[PDB]
RNA sequence: UGAAUGUAUAGGGGUGUGGGUGGUAACGCGGGGAAGUGAAACAUCUUAGUACCCGUAGGAAGAGAAAACAAGUGUGAUUCC
RNA sequence: GGGGCCUUGUGGUUCUGCUGCCGCAGGAUUGGCCAGUGAGAAAUGUUGCGUGAAGGUGAAGCGUCUGGGAAGGCGUACCGGAGUGGGUGAGAGUCCUGUAACUGUAAGCGUGGCACUGGUGUGGGGUUGCCCCGAGUAGCGUGGGACUCGUGGAAUUUCGCGUGAAUCUGGCGGGACCACCCGUCAAGCCUAAAUACUCCUUGGUGACCGAUAGUGGAUGAGUACCGUGAGGGAAGGGUGAAAAGUACCCCGGGAGGGGAGUGAAAGAGUUCCUGAAACCGGUCGCAUGCAAGCCGUCAGAGCCUGUGUGGUGAUGGCGUGCCUUUUGAAGAAUGAGCCUGCGAGUUAGUGAUGCGUGGCGAGGUUAACCCGUGGUGGGGGAGUCGUAGCGAAAGCGAGUCCGAUA
RNA sequence: GUCCGAACCCACUUCAGUUGAAAAUGGAGGGGAUGAGUUGUGGAUAGGGGUGAAAGGCCAAUCAAACACCGUGAUAGCUGG
RNA sequence: GGGCUUAAGUUAUCCGCCGAAGCUGUGGCAACCUGUGUGGUUGGGUAGGGGAGCGUCGUGUCAGUGGUGAAGCUGCCGGGUGACUGUGUGGUGGAGUUGAUGCGAGUGAGAAUGCAGGCAUGAGUAGCGUGUGACGGGUGGGAAUCCCGUCCGCCGAUUAUCCAAGGGUUCCAGGGUCAAGUUUGUCUGCCCUGGGUGAGUCGGGUCCUAAGGCGAGGCCGACAGGCGUAGUCGAUGGGUAAC
RNA sequence: CCCUAAACCGACACUGGUGGAUAGGUAGAGUAUACCGAGGCGAUCGAGUGAAUCGUGGUGAAGGAACUCGGCAAAAUGCCC
RNA sequence: AAACGACUGUUUACCAAAAACACAGGUCCGUGCGAAGUCGUAAGACGAUGUAUACGGACUGACUCCUGCCCGGUGCUGGAA
RNA sequence: GUAGCGAAAUUCCUUGUCGGGUAAGUUCCGACCUGCACGAAUGGAGUAACGAUUUCCCUACUGUCUCCACCAUGAACUCGGUGAAAUUGCAUUACGAGUAAAGAUGCUCGUUACGCGCAGCAGGACGGAAAGACCCCGGGACCUUUACUAUAGUUUGGUAUUGGUGAUUGGGACGGUUUUCUGAUUGUUCUGGUUAUCUCACUGUGGACCGUGAUCCGGUUCAAGGACAGUGCCUGAUGGGUAGUUUGACUGGGGCGGUCGCCUCCUAAAGGGUAACGGAGGCGCCCAAAGGUUCCCUCAGCCUGGUUGGUAAUCAGGUGGUGAGUGUAAGUGCACAAGGGGGCUUGACUGUGAGACUGACAGGUCGAGCAGGGACGAAAGUCGGGACUAGUGAUCUGACGGUGGCUUGUGGAUGCGCC
């Protein structure tokens, strides 16, 4: 920077740490679930969301931005509270 | 060969979902007694870089997504 | 054969049993090990265990058959990509 | 785990000593599951394969035209498991060498593999009283080194100096350390393959160079030459299809030339293909000895030529080089004597980041490697980017974080 | 380690040379000339080292760290292209 | 500047003209904007940004072409807005190469006190390295510079003679005059061919040791190596038989 | 065969450097110097011409350092008894 | 006649030959011998086949007359509450 | 600062002053002392002899000169032969006064000049030769030292090599004298300091002997040392002997001096901004009140009267609007007071920040409204330090307190993260 203390020295270091064993949840939304299983997907699974798109060999958390007018049984790894509430409101369920 | 990323840039700069470059505010590590609570509030946040500084940081990060 | 000397050894006298000496472009292994350079100076650091050097191979060498990994199941020598 | 202690099992035996006239071991042509020239506790002859080094066979065109010469033109046939090349007086599938295909290899120290000879040879179950399981080692301290780790919370590993253990109810590892759990059994050794390399050998290849390039080196090249020495280190390729390299004559001491011969060409004559520029001259046209010229440019008479456009240019106007570097250069700032040749934005990353363009598209894409000895094609989705963000993180999630479920 | 003075060794002054006859000389003089003299042959000391009656002198015709090769296409915010 | 007051000086005022790549007229080119029949605006330019091209070499493909003459070189006559060019026409030359469309670059030079070669400028100029030569005759294509002779001059503690070191055939005879020789050259220390060096006693070795070198074992040193004993080399010396 | 060099060391057929031996006559102390001997050379571009000028020597009236930074150079002195 | 150096010598090969170096003489410090000192990692070696009248280092520089005051600072030597 | 010496190889002033020498003497040489800034082994003062040393004088002598002339020669010059060199953007390359990068053959205005040679001379072409050495800036090298950081070497102690036995001195174990204890202890064991002994550790040494008929080396032995020394490792000191390097910039060249961040004013041209080694000053604090709030008050000066008492202390009356005052510079403010005084207090808060100001950025500044929990006030309301603007330092690294997010098999620990 010409001898002036450069930005990458004047800015303080963002401290913190990384979790050595952090796992990342592949996330699928209710919009996507409705769009890719419109005929009232009875039992969606990890393999089904993978053949659609979830980037398999990972945990397959489902989130809840959307409407989900159909009844669906997700059977996935973890889910959000709003997603679960919408699913039982529509008449479906989650497992695992 | 692969281009290494700048270590200080990795440790100091973040990239948001919309491509904004943000750093931590400077001047709050010590000598905080004379500083009012208003000054500490101004210095405790997260600052968004200017366009030129953000471009320089993005060049320094060899595609590293920031901390 | 056995000194000083006692044991005996060193040494001495035979015999010729086998091996060695030196060369070699690159690659190997073990060891010694810079500086210019970069850091816009510079000493930590870098360059780099590089250049060079010593010893020493083989057709390849080194490594190699878990006093290993793994993390809750498991994998099952080493080398190389 | 092994030894020990036993319940059994050794290849069918001639029939030897010992332990107890039980059993154990030596024994001997003979089975033999096997196993072998390997690292494997070892290493000694005869017979079965294609071949490398050399070779052998190896297809099929004449006629006309122009030419010094036919491979070219024209006509017309042939071969092809052969139309890859390279030669031949010019551009050849059938002229030559070969090529395709097949074949031979006697020989090798031959080599590889097979058979034979020949050489070498089993355990399972129970038991734990006992016995053994690699010591100046492992650890520890200290001074250094290697590990992402630059002494640190410092594991693991290593060298020097000290100190120095347990040994199965044991040792070591799982990043200080302890416990438990899981793994493992150091301080003895040997091990093919995948990997690295090319002084060499053989064959082949090139949107590689073509004599200032490519090796320093196309030639007496590591030579000439330079240096006491280590060492440094050049330059010089081309007649023609064939020397047919110019007989003989003339001027000349020769050199060289003039005739003549050879040749398609000799102004291809050896200093030899092509023969550029600087540079040096002969001849012809015009101008030029009253003139002050960055040398040009515009105007322009005359002369020459007319191949009716070109050459030259009296005389008038205007006009201070090129480059570099500079606020500013014709500058008395820098560089350039001249020509010819050479001499500086390249290349590599499944690098970073844009754009153009093409493909596919909520998907896109493979890397290594495998197959194609037939390539540029196919496989390979391990990975990787996109698919949700926010937070130091646990985590939560169209939200998240600071905050008091503000 | 006397005196004068050839050879010999030296190098004080001057002139010439200074694209020289010569990358240090020539002409004219000048100092030493039995001494710490001079010279031949062979040998010894080697680069952060040598040797030096000491000038940083000399070490193969440029020495405040020789030469050659190598690291190496060192680096140069500078100059040129 | 000439010259000017008889203004061609100063000043007020009036009427004309000259005068630029400015403006206008006319012809061509180009960029951009605009509704897209029109038209409008614009086009000096260094550093620098963007866009579109020329030429060279290699190469895929197609079309070809070439001894009835390719490349290169060199005239003339033409062409394009530029790099450049003609499918015009000769000359030289003797084996390749053109157009279209892609692909790949060792792709363009006037400068670097750039590198290599060739060649100018200074210039027929400076110099030709201490000096004494003259003449008669000869040789020869050619003579101041070769040979012979006669005069003359020079050196003479060296311009003589012989060794060592070093050089290496230069020595001798014959043939030669491209090069070399600071000129000429018939001449040469040059070139070519052939020839020439004879030792029991001379100088070295076969004998000896000095300085110093190397060094069986050995001692020392991580390695590499250092030193050194016994020894063994090493003249510049000792020893050694001819004039 | 050259060898106080045209043959060696200096890039040269280079007014430089190069160790040792022999070394006569006359004048002289002398191996200085002059002219000669033994012997060897005439030197490796010449021919001319009274230019300035530069180099190298020579002479000088009267004066005698007035020159000049300075008696620089030259002159004088010089040998033997 | 003055300055400098006592003297003969030595020195910047290639701009300085001197008043600079050396010198004989002087003083101080070290060294009892496997010396101190020096070269070397070491062994060894020089010193020296020497032994304090010797050796090494430092300064001074023939000779004559002399060489004053200061131990606070620094160094050296000795001492150790 | 003595002897001695002194305008000196030292004396700046300076050609000091006087004396000698010359017709004339900044030099000379003899004196003076006013020694800018002599001085006693970095020796002081002298000194016969010596010197291609430096300086002055006399004599002789001369072309050194007045003042040059002449002679001969090697070049020069002409003819024949041979035949370079540095240099070179160019060329048909005048002068004058101008002009221009401020010194022109080349530009302007004029003047002069037929074309070409030969021998000469050096005023110019900022002539040629050497990418100025002087200067500065960047780099390097070597040198120096009480620069920094290291190191060879030298030195200290520990420990290993390294053992035997003693005394002489301190700390416990340990019981059982004292008196668990202010004070004494002894014996039984253990452990330091110091010191002397002993000797097939070791010393590379003095003698002898052997390997051998060897000044190396080794072995045996004697003598002398002796657990010391030596060496390894660890450790403190020393260490320009050696090595790598650092040693700022600004600047009317550089050095010296001064300056470097922040605040106020002027320059600054009536917004903001605006440079100089321009002109003036301040800051690196202070205050638990000099902060918050509420209520109250008005100053300085002047005039008159008054014990001590004066120009001016305290008091009275009159006058007096800002001229006093403001913790601290200056400006802008403040008398409605932001100036003076009393009461009660801790908002010198926690979570925040709509919206703006100002910088290239880092950053700097203001801030309404809200919640929590407070202070003051009857309330309205005000309070996130101070009338305002200086009183300050990014990041890294480390530290303390809190928190408990993470922790490499698990649980701890440890480490880290957050505040
Ligand atoms: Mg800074
Ligand atoms: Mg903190
Ligand atoms: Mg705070
Ligand atoms: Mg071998
Ligand atoms: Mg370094
Ligand atoms: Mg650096
Ligand atoms: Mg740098
Ligand atoms: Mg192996
Ligand atoms: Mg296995
Ligand atoms: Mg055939
Ligand atoms: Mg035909
Ligand atoms: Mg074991
Ligand atoms: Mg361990
Ligand atoms: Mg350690
Ligand atoms: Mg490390
Ligand atoms: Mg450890
Ligand atoms: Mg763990
Ligand atoms: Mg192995
Ligand atoms: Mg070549
Ligand atoms: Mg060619
Ligand atoms: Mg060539
Ligand atoms: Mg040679
Ligand atoms: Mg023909
Ligand atoms: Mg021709
Ligand atoms: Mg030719
Ligand atoms: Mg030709
Ligand atoms: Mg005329
Ligand atoms: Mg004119
Ligand atoms: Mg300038
Ligand atoms: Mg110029
Ligand atoms: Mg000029
Ligand atoms: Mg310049
Ligand atoms: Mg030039
Ligand atoms: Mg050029
Ligand atoms: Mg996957
Ligand atoms: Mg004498
Ligand atoms: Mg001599
Ligand atoms: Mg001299
Ligand atoms: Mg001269
Ligand atoms: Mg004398
Ligand atoms: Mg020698
Ligand atoms: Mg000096
Ligand atoms: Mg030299
Ligand atoms: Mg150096
Ligand atoms: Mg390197
Ligand atoms: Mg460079
Ligand atoms: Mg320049
Ligand atoms: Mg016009
Ligand atoms: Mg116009
Ligand atoms: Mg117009
Ligand atoms: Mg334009
Ligand atoms: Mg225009
Ligand atoms: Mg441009
Ligand atoms: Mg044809
Ligand atoms: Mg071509
Ligand atoms: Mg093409
Ligand atoms: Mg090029
Ligand atoms: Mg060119
Ligand atoms: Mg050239
Ligand atoms: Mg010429
Ligand atoms: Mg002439
Ligand atoms: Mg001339
Ligand atoms: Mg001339
Ligand atoms: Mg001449
Ligand atoms: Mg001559
Ligand atoms: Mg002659
Ligand atoms: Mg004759
Ligand atoms: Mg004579
Ligand atoms: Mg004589
Ligand atoms: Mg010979
Ligand atoms: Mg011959
Ligand atoms: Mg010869
Ligand atoms: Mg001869
Ligand atoms: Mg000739
Ligand atoms: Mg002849
Ligand atoms: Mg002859
Ligand atoms: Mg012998
Ligand atoms: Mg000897
Ligand atoms: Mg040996
Ligand atoms: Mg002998
Ligand atoms: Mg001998
Ligand atoms: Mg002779
Ligand atoms: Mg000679
Ligand atoms: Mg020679
Ligand atoms: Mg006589
Ligand atoms: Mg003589
Ligand atoms: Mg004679
Ligand atoms: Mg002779
Ligand atoms: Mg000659
Ligand atoms: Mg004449
Ligand atoms: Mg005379
Ligand atoms: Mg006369
Ligand atoms: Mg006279
Ligand atoms: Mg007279
Ligand atoms: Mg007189
Ligand atoms: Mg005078
Ligand atoms: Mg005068
Ligand atoms: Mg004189
Ligand atoms: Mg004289
Ligand atoms: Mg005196
Ligand atoms: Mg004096
Ligand atoms: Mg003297
Ligand atoms: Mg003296
Ligand atoms: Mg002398
Ligand atoms: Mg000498
Ligand atoms: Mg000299
Ligand atoms: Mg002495
Ligand atoms: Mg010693
Ligand atoms: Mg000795
Ligand atoms: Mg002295
Ligand atoms: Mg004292
Ligand atoms: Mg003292
Ligand atoms: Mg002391
Ligand atoms: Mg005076
Ligand atoms: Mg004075
Ligand atoms: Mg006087
Ligand atoms: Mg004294
Ligand atoms: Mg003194
Ligand atoms: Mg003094
Ligand atoms: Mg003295
Ligand atoms: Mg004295
Ligand atoms: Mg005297
Ligand atoms: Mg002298
Ligand atoms: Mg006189
Ligand atoms: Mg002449
Ligand atoms: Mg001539
Ligand atoms: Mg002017
Ligand atoms: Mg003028
Ligand atoms: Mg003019
Ligand atoms: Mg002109
Ligand atoms: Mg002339
Ligand atoms: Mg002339
Ligand atoms: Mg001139
Ligand atoms: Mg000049
Ligand atoms: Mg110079
Ligand atoms: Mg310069
Ligand atoms: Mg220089
Ligand atoms: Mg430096
Ligand atoms: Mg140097
Ligand atoms: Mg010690
Ligand atoms: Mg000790
Ligand atoms: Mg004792
Ligand atoms: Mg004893
Ligand atoms: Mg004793
Ligand atoms: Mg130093
Ligand atoms: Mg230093
Ligand atoms: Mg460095
Ligand atoms: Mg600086
Ligand atoms: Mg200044
Ligand atoms: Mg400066
Ligand atoms: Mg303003
Ligand atoms: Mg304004
Ligand atoms: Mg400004
Ligand atoms: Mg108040
Ligand atoms: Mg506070
Ligand atoms: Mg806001
Ligand atoms: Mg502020
Ligand atoms: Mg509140
Ligand atoms: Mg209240
Ligand atoms: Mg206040
Ligand atoms: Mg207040
Ligand atoms: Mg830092
Ligand atoms: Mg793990
Ligand atoms: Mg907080």
């Amino acid at each position: 920077a010409g001898g002036q203390m450069p930005i990458h020295m004047q800015a303080p270091k963002l401290g913190g740490f990384h979790n050595p064993f952090r796992t990342e949840y592949q996330v699928v939304n209710l919009d996507k679930v409705e769009a890719l299983f419109p005929k009232g997907g009875k039992i969606t699974v990890d393999d089904l969301v993978s053949v659609g798109a979830v980037r398999d060999n990972e945990l397959v958390k489902v989130l809840g931005t959307g409407e989900l007018t159909v009844k669906v049984d997700l059977v996935v790894d973890a889910w959000s509270k709003s997603a679960q509430e919408k699913i039982e409101k529509a008449g479906g369920s989650v497992t695992k | 060969p692969k281009m290494k990323s700048h270590s200080g840039t990795k440790k100091r700069f973040k990239v948001t979902g919309s491509g904004k470059v943000t750093a931590r505010k400077a001047g709050k590590r010590h000598l905080n007694e004379h500083k009012s609570s208003r000054v500490t509030r101004r210095l405790t946040g997260e600052t968004v870089l200017s366009k030129g500084e953000a471009a320089k940081v993005k060049k320094l990060l060899a595609g590293h997504p920031g901390r």
